[PDB]
DNA sequence: ATCGGATGTATATATCTGACACGTGCCTGGAGACTAGGGAGTAATCCCCTTGGCGGTTAAAACGCGGGGGACAGCGCGTACGTGCGTTTAAGCGGTGCTAGAGCTGTCTACGACCAATTGAGCGGCCTCGGCACCGGGATTCTCGA
DNA sequence: TCGAGAATCCCGGTGCCGAGGCCGCTCAATTGGTCGTAGACAGCTCTAGCACCGCTTAAACGCACGTACGCGCTGTCCCCCGCGTTTTAACCGCCAAGGGGATTACTCCCTAGTCTCCAGGCACGTGTCAGATATATACATCCGAT
């Protein structure tokens, strides 16, 4: 299914996933979309700053999704 | 003993000042402070300057005789403005902000009265007020603020929901809260309104601090002999502020000819633009976060 | 026989700073000179701190006080800044 | 605390210097480059000194420290030991 | 009364200065001088005599070298008195 | 096996750095912490100098580095001048200067 | 016909030797001459190249910054032009 | 033998420090500078030839004997 | 604690040029610094002299080269000559 | 037993020379012939430059060298000039020089 | 140029003190005999590389002439600096109190030389293709004579 | 003030040889322990650095006052740049003979390391004169009236 990320520049990039794939295979298929370094990226939802160890499935995220992407350095 | 005594024009308690003068330094005394306060109120109030131009004179800061008919002329000047407010005159508009000439009065008069044994001039803070122009959604803190008036001409001149000041060091926090209590009375003397202000004593490299940093939106940090300790902590908290904010050092936290590559990556460069303040017919820095620059890099490496 | 160089770590290093440029071989040879030179005074300005106070070991703390001699202020503590997180880094493995 | 000692140079020392060197006269815009160009010779070598200085932890310069750090900069002096 | 020519009374100080060998600026505004610089770099050194008197001695050859440095460039120009323009000509040479 | 390189995180050769120390005659013994610290000294350097160096390579309109552009980018720079005050690069010119008295009037 | 005051060529010439980079003196006396002096310390001697041409580059820069300081010199004394006490003014300061 | 160093040639080089005009003498003065340069990196350079039982100079000895005047050069190793 | 000097020696050879003539506590120590200089960049010279031609042990002939690059010219002669001489004494007996 | 020093004819200190030269990290080995000649370039050195300075001293009427005469001996010998042409002598002063066209 | 007055500079004379030579007791670094072992001295080889010489373009080097801009001697002016005298000032010399810190020995423990095996990290050797070196046509700049 | 020509810069096609990517390949970086001395550290004796103070007087200082002197100006003349023409050798490519630079086994003989023996350099204390200070006086030197 597909999701949006939407970062704070307002261009909104897109994916095709399933609730079961981790957070780091979303973070390594953007990495592959955008060149951005996963360690770098802070993907935040609702208020709550979203895990990498967890699956898709554990954060409620469907297909249609407005999800924020903040980025920091190291 | 021999006693001067102004009425406040809003019928606030009075202004005291004690006879000897006390002596601030080589060259400042309380008879200039009276002076000047005379002058910037005549300044204040057109009807009375036109009263005190009837019987400019000769005042004799010497003589306790001239300065007590000088004052005996200004407090019955004020007796007849609040009989002219009582007639069809419409009395001064109250809690309005006051002038630029009567920001540096004040500051100077609660200045003089608390420092009685660096500080930045009020000069470039009004330099930077002019420039970073600030709005009713901005929150200001001077981390170290010193003695404090950069936060209270920032807190008279603007308005800001809430000021803060934290300094570390005992005696010119204490003089800060004598500022705090001097400026609210002057201020009540006067009749004129400033933003709400609190001084608080802290260490802002705390937990609890880290909230509250990250949710202020304009830092003002004088650096410069900090070290790069302190400095370091400091590029690593203002790494977690919002979108849009600024903040105004003595010290760069980036070089000004920046230049995001694969190499740099953790400079707090990445994130900021720094342009340097124009001088003041020493300087200070400008960091805006801005993010867009970081995508940029990237989308330009694909 | 396998004559040493600095080359390919230049080569390297340069890659992370400019995403495509070329060096050619009479530069990339200076630059192999330069490290050369400023590793021999760096190393010599370590071993007079030696006998100047009757130790016999040059420590990760002589460098240090090395560095700060020898190059001016701003790389000064850039140097010594960078050499520092350096070592940090290296006492945390697994 | 402590201000601007660098008066203490005074003219007539100056003067008396520059008679070791072997002028015969020196106008009056002389004095302030002087002082600038000692101050700017000071800086170097004591800041040198002290690093040599807390080095080794020791809290107190020796001259014997000084002699090591005016030998880095090319200008070496007997007569103390070094 | 009695006068020198303006000229000579200087030329007599060179023939005194140069044949004597001790120090020239006196001791203790030099001393202030090293304590001030060293609170600048760091906060409450302390400082032995035998140190003090080296440097004195280093910094009063470095003055006099320059000087006389300063004196063949003032030759230069058919002028025989310094100028500024003449030690910052002394300068740009030896590498500063 | 894991290089130490890596484990520092840096990019110049610590072990070459190590092994030319230990022949170097420098000292009877050199530390675990010793030839980490010096490798990212010169690492930086060398960052720094070839950054200036190409940026001056760029304004020429050429995307090959050579040693005029290298002599180039240390003079213009105050801080790196004194570093090689007594060093003269080869094949390297000298910047563009004309005494301001020598124009024509 | 036609002429150019004169000294402008020079400048344009100034700048046309400062924008390029290649060696000054023409390679194959020089050479000559860095056989003729090395005679003197051993007979019968033989060189590579690329000592004779690395020689070349240090003693072009040298007579470079010679030049360079004695034109400076030379300013100093508000004349336009070099003169042998000029480079042996700026011989003498720098310590040889 | 020395006459190789000809007129135009020092012109130029003094053209790249800057000056603009040259008179009658310098000519001379220049051949002679150069002379006792040449002189004393070569007395260097061939006395480091000669201690390593070799009998040809090479650029790595020429580079270590300049390295002890002060002057030293980058660029061709060593 | 003791520290050795360069002292005797000096004042033993001075007895050998002059048998009048005598130093001071201040003058001593110049000397002494004055051959400790001298050996610190003679002996400089010399551990020099074995990166650049891949020796490992510094001997005669290596530091007699390396004199002749130090002092210019006469004094150096003179002390080769010396050096030369010196030698023959020490595989004589 | 005789001393290493007597062997060779030298006044300095062979065996001191040695024990310095092996510590300090200037070479892996240190060959027998070593620590001879560089005692006996110290040696002729040091009497050349002492021979001088008591030449100077007699002049001045004193028969204790004091660095005045030191200093005045080195600068006066154009081959020595060289060697400690970055040194300066403490106490040592300057060489009487006054430029010509000074003079009245 | 001429002597003559005056002020500094140099020569021999007492005295008086604190740095300089010498003797002693003393330790600890230098000397002698000896193993063991590897760095260095010498012989061969092979082959890269240095030197010597020859023919052609030709770019650069030598040479005279015209003239112009700057090297250089003198002159007048006023400004800034040496010189000397009476006034102020803090520099220097002695004496003491003290104490933070220089320096030395003891104990031990974490850290760094040393060695067998492992192996991938780094380097010679060979293809290849593109930045840039060169070139000629036009589009702009600079300087000067009226 | 401003046009003619000498130079200087933008444009585009051609043609290459040095960058750089790949591959087979050896030997320096790495792991893993054993062991030992250099260093980190805690506790003491004692020194010299610091702060203060009472007191001479040498030296810092401020001002009158005359004058050598830095500086602008004019004027002369000389020597050096530009440019055209003519003589030189720089140099680029070419060839060919051999001198030593780099290297590889081979050994041998010089040198770290060790143990014992012991006598030369060091702190200490002691006497004694060399040179600093004072001084009267012989005289070189500098200005000044003439």
């Amino acid at each position: 299914m597909q999701i949006f990320v939407k970062t704070l520049t307002g261009k909104t990039i897109t994916l095709e996933v399933e609730p079961s794939d981790t957070i780091e295979n979303v973070k390594a298929k953007i990495q592959d979309k955008e060149g951005i370094p996963p360690d770098q990226q802070r993907l935040i939802f609702a208020g709550k700053q979203l895990e990498d160890g967890r699956t898709l499935s554990d954060y409620n995220i469907q297909k249609e999704s407005t999800l924020h992407l903040v980025l920091r350095l190291r | 003993k021999l006693e001067l005594r102004l009425k406040s024009p809003v019928g606030a308690e009075p202004a005291v000042y004690p006879w000897p003068l006390p002596v601030y330094d080589k060259h400042h005394d309380a008879a200039h402070e009276i002076i000047e306060t005379i002058r910037w109120v005549c300044e204040e109030i057109p009807d009375l300057k036109l009263a005190m131009e009837n019987y400019l004179i000769d005042y004799d800061t010497k003589s306790f005789e001239s300065m007590q008919r000088l004052c005996d002329k200004y407090n019955r000047a004020i007796d007849s403005i609040h009989q002219l407010w009582k007639g069809t005159t419409q009395p001064m508009k109250l809690n309005t902000r006051p002038s630029t000439g009567l920001l540096r009065h004040i500051l100077q008069q609660v200045y003089n009265h608390s420092v009685t044994d660096g500080e930045t001039s009020f000069d470039l803070v009004a330099q930077m007020i002019d420039e970073i122009k600030m709005t009713d959604d901005d929150l200001f803190v001077d981390l170290g603020s010193g003695v404090g008036q950069v936060v209270l001409q920032v807190a008279a001149a603007t308005n800001c929901k809430h000021h803060y000041g934290v300094e570390k060091a005992d005696i010119p926090a204490k003089y800060a809260e004598t500022m705090d209590r001097e400026f609210r009375k002057w201020m009540k003397w006067y009749g004129k309104k400033h933003a709400e202000y609190t001084l608080e004593r802290g260490d802002f490299l705390s937990e609890e601090w880290r909230e509250r940093i990250a949710n202020t939106s304009v830092i003002f940090v004088n650096n410069f002999a900090f070290g790069p300790e302190v400095d370091h902590q400091l590029k690593e908290r203002f790494a977690n502020m919002k979108e849009g904010g600024r903040i105004v050092s003595s010290k760069p936290f980036a070089p000004l000819n920046f230049r995001i590559n694969s190499r740099n990556l953790s400079d707090i460069g990445t994130i900021m633009r720094v342009v340097e303040l124009s001088p003041l017919k020493v300087s200070y820095y400008l960091h805006t976060i801005d993010r867009t620059i970081l995508e940029n890099y990237f989308s330009s490496l694909k | 026989t396998r004559k040493e160089s600095y080359a390919i770590y230049v080569y390297k290093v340069l890659k992370q700073v400019h995403p495509d440029t070329g060096i050619s071989s009479k530069a990339m040879s200076i630059m192999n000179s330069f490290v050369n030179d400023v590793f021999e005074r760096i190393a010599g300005e370590a071993s007079r701190l030696a006998h100047y106070n009757k130790r016999s070991t040059i420590t990760s703390r002589e460098i240090q006080t090395a560095v700060r001699l020898l190059l001016p202020g701003e790389l000064a503590k850039h140097a010594v800044s960078e050499g520092t997180k350096a070592v940090t880094c290296y006492t945390s493995a697994k | 605390v402590l201000r601007d000692n660098i008066q203490g140079i005074t003219k007539p020392a100056i003067r008396r210097l520059a008679r070791r060197g072997g002028v015969k006269r020196i106008s009056g815009l002389i004095y302030e480059e002087t002082r600038g160009v000692l101050k700017v010779f000071l800086e170097n070598v004591i800041r040198d000194a002290v690093t040599y200085t807390e080095h080794a932890k020791r809290k107190t310069v020796t001259a014997m420290d000084v002699v090591y750090a005016l030998k880095r900069q090319g200008r070496t002096l007997y007569g103390f030991g070094g | 009364p009695h006068r020198y020519r303006p000229g000579t009374v200087a030329l007599r100080e060179i023939r005194r200065y140069q044949k004597s060998t001790e120090l020239l600026i006196r001791k203790l505004p030099f001393q202030r001088l090293v304590r001030e610089i060293a609170q600048d770099f760091k906060t409450d050194l302390r400082f032995q005599s035998s140190a003090v008197m080296a440097l004195q001695e280093a910094s009063e050859a470095y003055l006099v070298a320059l000087f006389e440095d300063t004196n063949l460039c003032a030759i230069h120009a058919k002028r025989v008195t310094i100028m500024p323009k003449d030690i910052q000509l002394a300068r740009r040479i030896r590498g500063e | 096996a894991k290089t130490r390189s890596s484990r520092a995180g840096l990019q110049f050769p610590v072990g070459r750095v190590h092994r030319l120390l230990r022949k170097g005659n420098y000292a009877e013994r050199v530390g675990a912490g010793a030839p980490v610290y010096l490798a990212a000294v010169l690492e930086y350097l060398t960052a720094e100098i070839l950054e200036l160096a190409g940026n001056a390579a760029r304004d020429n309109k050429k995307t090959r580095i050579i040693p005029r552009h290298l002599q180039l980018a240390v003079r213009n720079d105050e801080e790196l001048n004194k570093l090689l005050g007594r060093v003269t690069i080869a094949q390297g010119g000298v910047l563009p200067n004309i005494q301001s008295v020598l124009l024509p009037k």
